[PDB]
């Protein structure tokens, strides 16, 4: 029973959770009311996969989800929506104001009196679980709740459970586009928790996904629904290895064993290759080589960063559908001969491969074409440093004059939690710069004894 | 420094007296002569060793060697080498039931004690006599056996488990979780010796009533310290004294072994055969590069084929000064076996070690640089430039 | 009555064992449900080598299945021959090793090793005269490598006099499926060189090369690799089961192939292999099998024999054939390729002949080589090992589970010593 | 009055001694080779 508990914090977290749970319900043939007529039609089976859904006596299936936010609006949209009967009635929503783009308000003042209930319900979910693999936390940098309350919850979880993996999916601020004036402060103040407590953090950018939607899917006016659906596809590709049979299955521990060389560099990028519209699904073969090559194109990255400016440290490919090992081997072999893709000299292997038989599903009303093959790549590289550096600059431009600071100090913080965070960012950037340097020439300086 | 080689011949035992008692071993000076009983017409083959010892008759004075004689000749020399700061080893060799237990351990109740007790007593006397305000000494003991490719500890109380052999990157092989006991007086180490000899595995066979069943290694770690508050360095010297008693080769026909006693013997023979190869291999290499030209291209020594050769990697060659004591049997019936020992002994002297021994490489570098500064300053002063 | 206990560990070992039990089961004539439906009288004569006899005239294979992830076990049970195995031998836990050798050997496997050894002891006690074991696993993986090494160590501790075989799938230069393969491979090879009598080397690159070039398949899967490997395993131990003009027990192969204890890494091969299109053209005879066995491209280890020397080789033929032709062909192979054999082992070719071929063939042959070219493989791993160990690329995962740098260093030193021990005999002209 | 603090550095006495002795050896050798005494 490869059980995984999902936690959604903030508006971005709740909406990505809506998309994710729509996809999960469609994958296993669960109706919006929690019933599964597939078993009744067939007679019995294991289709109620215990990764996400828990089966009660009467044939209903309750998801292993925990939605949290400080605004009643975002989750009251779910309590009276299509999926109102699917979730347990307990949704952990503080009937008060919100963090208000304020890390201090979400971490110290209002984050209290809601953390205890959240931890209690997480404990109740964990008690029902046997062989719990880890957590999947969804949130967004730049928001008050998704920064402060996520920090508090991650701290408490690291205190309590400790050894269980805690993966992170977060929406990083874009370089140019933004939706708040105090995004850099909230983003920078979360580095301590996203570093010390998480085991692997996946970052995505709205500008990159908008570019992908405009260029590949030919959607000129996308909304957040398309972005959430793409992120849901990414998470499903990650988690499919422990729900369906396959030639090579990759658990959540193999992830961390293969992708993170050192504890402090666990920030891999993610990407999905066969992102294509229904009309353009024709005129294309969609073979293993094509999707595998498209995973490495800088235009297809989900974060505004150029891999050509850095070096690849580790790669994990997860294939779905009608795929065979020899095509994957040929794709990796032809990739290794390209000079535009550089690997660090101290990781000569540089690839982890997993294959799953279940092909990706299509959500009605969606925009992704039905395909026979797919691949999700997760790549730990050094180009991500750039994504920090720009944001770091922005932070300085506001902290030189102490703008917007009185709101933060008026809720419980002092200015030093505003420098300590900056120094931690600087140290992280120094680490990323140091790891990517080539080994010094003949690293034992030089050698050669008599004979 | 070449390996030192001693050979010794023992008197007749009951098995020899009951059967034909014709002697074949003769000794004169440093020369040991063996004569083929089956071919009296043949040449009296002879070998020149560093030391040879005749223990056949005690009243007479024909180069008779008591235990104290061999002890002075080999063990006292090697102990003096140890005091100068050199890792040191003495190991026994030959065939089953010849002389190893008598030579190395001896009979404790009698005055004819083996090399290990006399070395330990002289070492304790020297550390007690030469003690001073500045000088100081420390000593530590351990004792292990190799039974069937498995290491066991004797000085420790009953530990049914078998220890694990490991490899420090700089110091080479060692035995993990080995009870290294601190000792302070001759009586205490004597008690440890008695307990260790009791703990060994010994079984009776036709060739000998107390045939040893396991190789044994006795290690003494000695530390020599000089205290000075101004210039001198404490822990000036550290040395390792290794006395090795090997179970001898056996033949199933004469031994009469069956079942477990046979299987043990097989392992013993294996642990000897590999050892012989190593000795031969080592000799040729240290003969070849030294004499041939100096090429030093590549030569492989099969150290890893047995745990005995693995643990003694630094003893048979490298960073130690080593002596080899061969035990002979005067019986005519034993000739075809006895000569074999001599052959390997004849090769044993060819082996050449490489021992320097230092400590605290930071102090080594500092001392080297300071000595260079002093030498250059003295040269400048002598030539009028200082 | 000689017979073998069988152990399977990891995904690769489990799948290869499943395919192997389907092949052996045909030769002996065994229904998937367990009943016997053969035609020849000599199939049941020595069936006890692999199969225990149940009450209802059924036959249960003497297999042990080991893993830490339950999923593979399900794939064995929900298969063509899933019901043949007894449920009591399915030993498994939860929370697999995750490609971490430390978890497999020290932390997780240390708890399941007791149960696995209990089942192994139960199977071995009922044996009339236990010959030896054989283990199938992958060195470059997680639970497979670690638990295989641990079980090998324990069994050699408890059964020192019996043969301990091993079929290992090691990393490849180009084919790589895990980032941390060198660490697992190095530690596994350090464990195997001490505690094993025979170890057959298998590489995915060589099997894919055989499939593409020899068998001309277009879309090979792991089924074909398992097919080739299982054919090799059935070929190795033919002579315990069926009569022959000149038999060859496992101990005979071990004695004749191993000159020194640490040199027991073999290169396997099988003949004939014809692609299903050229079957009507070639004549099948002993010279053709001899030519195909010694061909460089037919080996399963991806190490060219031309880059070294053959310390020893063994040829096990199956079929009705003349001994004179076999001896003449082996002598001709020795004489013509004079530079690829060592000069201090005269007649370094073991020969065995069995009178019962496979069911669909008139003749067949298996080749077990022991050559210095295998050093190349180890060298490659060592190179990659250094490239990660000098910077400590992924060492925190291993040190967090209760290891240290010293084990890595001693494993690397042992591997280098083995690599040096092969080269010694590799060069010609022993004098200077 | 935020001012640059710099890093407080305290070198190891052993490394200092080794470096000083190496420099002294080099200087004395360059002196002795100069006066044609080496
Ligand atoms: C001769 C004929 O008309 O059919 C042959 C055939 O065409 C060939 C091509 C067979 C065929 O092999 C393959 O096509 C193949 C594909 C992938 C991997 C391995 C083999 C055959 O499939 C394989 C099959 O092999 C057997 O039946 C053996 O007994 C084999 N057992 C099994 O394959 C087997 C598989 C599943 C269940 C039960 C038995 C065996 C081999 C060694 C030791 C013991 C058993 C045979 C003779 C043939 C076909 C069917 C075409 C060959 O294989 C073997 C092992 O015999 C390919 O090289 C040989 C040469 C044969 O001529
Ligand atoms: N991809 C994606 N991003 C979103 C979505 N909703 C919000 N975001 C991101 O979230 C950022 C705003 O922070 P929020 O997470 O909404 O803050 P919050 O969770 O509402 O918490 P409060 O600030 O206290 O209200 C914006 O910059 C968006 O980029 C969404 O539906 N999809
Ligand atoms: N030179 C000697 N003078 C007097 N007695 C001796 C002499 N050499 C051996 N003995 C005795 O003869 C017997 C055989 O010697 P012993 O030392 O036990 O053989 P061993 O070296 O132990 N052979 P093994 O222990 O199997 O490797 C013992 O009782 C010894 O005390
Ligand atoms: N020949 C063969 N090799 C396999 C198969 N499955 C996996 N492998 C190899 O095994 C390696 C992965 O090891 P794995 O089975 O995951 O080890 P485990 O995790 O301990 O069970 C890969 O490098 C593959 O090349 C198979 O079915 N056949
Ligand atoms: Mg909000
Ligand atoms: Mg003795």
């Amino acid at each position: 029973m490869r059980e995984c508990i999902s936690i959604h914090v903030g508006q971005a977290g709740v909406q990505i959770g809506n998309a994710c749970w729509e996809l999960y319900c469609l994958e296993h043939g669960i109706q919006p009311d929690g019933q599964m007529p597939s078993d009744k039609t067939i007679g019995g089976g294991d289709d109620s996969f215990n990764t996400f859904f828990s089966e009660t006596g009467a044939g209903k299936h309750v998801p292993r989800a925990v939605f949290v936010d400080l605004e009643p609006t975002v989750i009251d949209e779910v309590r009276t929506g299509t999926y109102r009967q699917l979730f347990h009635p307990e949704q952990l929503i503080t009937g008060k104001e919100d963090a208000a783009n304020n890390y201090a308000r979400g971490h110290y003042t209002i984050g209290k009196e809601i953390i205890d209930l959240v931890l209690d319900r997480i404990r109740k979910l964990a008690d029902q679980c046997t062989g719990l693999q880890g957590f999947l936390v969804f949130h967004s940098f730049g928001g008050g709740t998704g920064s402060g309350f996520t920090s508090l919850l991650m701290e408490r979880l690291s205190v309590d459970y400790g050894k269980k993996s805690k993966l992170e999916f977060s929406i990083y601020p874009a370089p140019q586009v933004s939706t708040a004036v105090v995004e850099p402060y909230n983003s920078i103040l979360t580095t301590h928790t996203t570093l010390e407590h998480s085991d692997c953090a996946f970052m995505v950018d709205n500008e990159a996904i908008y570019d992908i939607c405009r260029r590949n899917l030919d959607i000129e006016r996308p909304t957040y629904t398309n972005l959430n659906r793409l992120i849901s596809q990414i998470v499903s590709s990650i988690t499919a290895s422990l729900r369906f049979d396959g030639a090579l299955n990759v658990d959540l521990t193999e992830f961390q064993t293969n992708l993170v060389p050192y504890p402090r560099i666990h920030f891999p990028l993610a990407t999905y290759a066969p992102v294509i519209s229904a009309e353009k699904a024709y005129h294309e073969q969609l073979s293993v080589a094509e999707i595998t090559n498209a995973c490495f194109e800088p235009a297809n990255q989900m974060v505004k960063c150029d891999p050509r400016h850095g070096k690849y440290m580790a790669c994990c490919l997860l294939y779905r559908g009608d795929v065979v090992p020899k095509d994957v081997n040929a794709a990796i072999a032809t990739i290794k001969t390209k000079r535009s893709i550089q690997f660090v000299d101290w990781c000569p292997t540089g690839f982890k491969v997993g294959i799953n038989y279940q092909p990706p599903t299509v959500v009605p009303g969606g925009d992704l074409a039905k395909v026979q093959r797919a691949v999700c790549m997760l790549s730990n590289t050094t180009a991500i440093a750039e994504a920090w550096a720009r944001l770091d600059h922005k932070f300085d431009l506001m902290y030189a004059k102490r703008a917007f600071v009185h709101w933060y100090v008026g809720e419980g913080m002092e200015e030093g939690e505003f420098s300590e965070a900056r120094e931690d960012m600087a140290a992280l950037e120094k680490d990323y710069e140091e790891v990517g340097v080539d080994s010094v020439e003949g690293e034992g300086e030089e050698e050669g004894e008599e004979y | 420094a070449s390996v030192k080689v001693a050979v010794r011949v023992r008197p007749f035992n009951s098995r020899e007296m009951s059967r034909d008692s014709k002697c074949i071993i003769q000794m004169s000076g440093s020369t040991t002569t063996i004569v083929n009983p089956k071919q009296p017409k043949e040449t009296p083959k002879s070998f020149s060793f560093d030391y040879s010892y005749w223990s056949h008759t005690s009243p007479e004075d024909i180069n008779y060697a008591s235990q104290k004689q061999v002890y002075r000749d080999i063990g006292e020399e090697m102990l003096q080498h140890a005091f100068e700061g050199y890792n040191v080893c003495i190991f026994a060799y030959g065939q089953t039931g010849a002389g190893k237990s008598y030579t190395m351990m001896g009979k404790q109740e009698k005055d004819q004690q083996g090399i290990i007790p006399q070395l330990c007593e002289d070492l304790f006397s020297r550390i007690n006599d030469t003690t001073n305000d500045n000088m100081s000494y420390s000593v530590e003991v351990s004792y292990m056996e190799i039974y069937c490719e498995r290491v066991r500890d004797l000085l420790n109380p009953k530990n049914k488990g078998n220890l694990r052999v490991r490899e420090h990157p700089l110091l080479g092989p060692y035995v993990e979780d080995l009870s290294k006991l601190a000792v302070t007086s001759y009586n205490d180490i004597q008690d440890l010796m008695d307990s260790g000899n009791k703990a060994r595995t010994v079984a009776a066979t036709n060739m000998n009533e107390t045939s040893s069943r396991s190789h044994a290694v006795f290690n003494i770690i000695f530390t020599q310290k000089r205290h000075d508050a101004e210039t001198n360095i404490t822990t000036e010297k550290v040395s390792k004294i290794s006395l090795v008693d090997l179970a001898g080769s056996e033949r199933a026909d004469s031994t009469g072994a069956k079942g477990t006693r046979l299987k043990e013997g097989a392992n013993i023979n294996k642990s000897l055969t590999t050892l012989g190869k190593v000795i031969s291999a080592l000799a040729e290499m240290d003969s070849g590069p030294n004499k041939n030209k100096k090429k030093k291209k590549t030569d492989f020594i099969p150290y890893r084929d047995s745990v005995l050769t693995w643990l003694l990697r630094e003893n048979l060659g490298g960073n130690s000064r080593t002596a080899m004591v061969a035990a002979l049997s005067p019986a005519d019936i034993n000739y075809d076996e006895t000569l074999s020992t001599l052959r390997y002994a004849d090769r044993a002297k060819q082996i050449r070690c490489n021992a320097v021994i230092n400590e605290d490489p930071n102090n080594k570098l500092i001392r080297e640089l300071k000595d260079e500064v002093t030498r250059l300053r003295d040269l400048l002063y002598a030539q009028g430039l200082g | 009555m000689r017979e073998i206990v069988h152990i399977q560990a990891g995904q690769c070992g489990n799948q290869i064992g499943a395919k192997f039990w389907e092949v052996i089961s045909d030769e002996h004539g065994i229904d998937p449900t367990g009943s016997y439906h053969g035609d020849s009288d000599l199939q049941l004569e020595r069936i006890n080598v692999y199969y225990n006899e149940a009450t209802g005239n059924k036959y249960v294979p003497r297999a042990i299945l080991v893993d830490l992830e339950p999923g593979t076990m399900d794939s064995v049970r929900s298969g063509p021959f899933g019901q043949i195995f007894r449920p009591d031998n399915f030993v498994f836990g939860q929370s697999g090793a995750g490609n971490n050798w430390a978890k497999g050997h020290y932390t997780e496997g240390a708890e399941l090793v007791d149960s696995v050894l209990d089942v192994v002891r139960k199977e071995s006690e009922s044996c009339d005269c236990l010959q030896g074991f054989q283990l199938t696993h992958s060195l470059g993986g997680g639970t497979g490598s670690g638990m295989g090494t641990l079980l090998i160590s324990k069994i050699r501790e408890e059964y020192p006099d019996r043969i301990m075989n091993t079929f290992s799938v090691m990393p490849s230069p180009k084919v790589s499926d895990t980032v941390v393969e060198p660490y697992n491979a190095t530690l596994s090879v350090h464990q195997l060189v001490e505690n094993t009598d025979e170890t057959y080397c298998i590489d995915n690159e060589a099997l894919y090369d055989i499939c593409f070039r020899t068998l001309k398949l277009t879309t090979p899967t792991y089924g074909d690799l398992n097919h080739l490997v299982s054919a090799t395993m059935s070929g190795v131990t033919t002579c315990l089961r069926f009569p022959g003009q000149l038999n060859a027990d496992l101990r005979k192969l071990a004695v004749n192939m191993v000159p020194f204890p640490r040199l027991h890494f073999f290169m396997p091969g099988f003949a004939p292999l014809t692609s299903r299109g050229s079957q009507q053209y070639r004549a099948l005879t002993v010279p053709e099998l001899t030519q195909q066995m010694f061909d460089s491209k037919n080996m399963m280890a991806a190490c060219d024999p031309r880059h070294g020397r053959y310390l020893t080789v063994a040829a096990i033929f199956r079929g009705r054939m003349s001994m004179k032709e076999v001896d003449e062909q082996m002598l001709n192979v020795q004489n013509k390729n004079s530079s690829y054999f060592v000069e201090w082992i005269p007649n370094n070719v073991k020969t065995a002949v069995c009178d019962i071929p496979p069911r669909g063939l008139k003749m067949s042959a298996t080749f077990i080589g022991n050559s210095t070219a295998i050093q190349e493989l180890f060298k490659r791993i060592s190179e990659q090992f250094t490239a990660m160990f000098r910077r400590k690329a992924f060492l925190h995962w291993y040190t967090g589970e209760g290891m240290d740098e010293m084990e890595f260093t001693e494993a690397e030193s042992n591997m280098n010593d083995l690599v040096s021990e092969y080269q010694q005999y590799q060069d010609a002209t022993a004098d200077e």
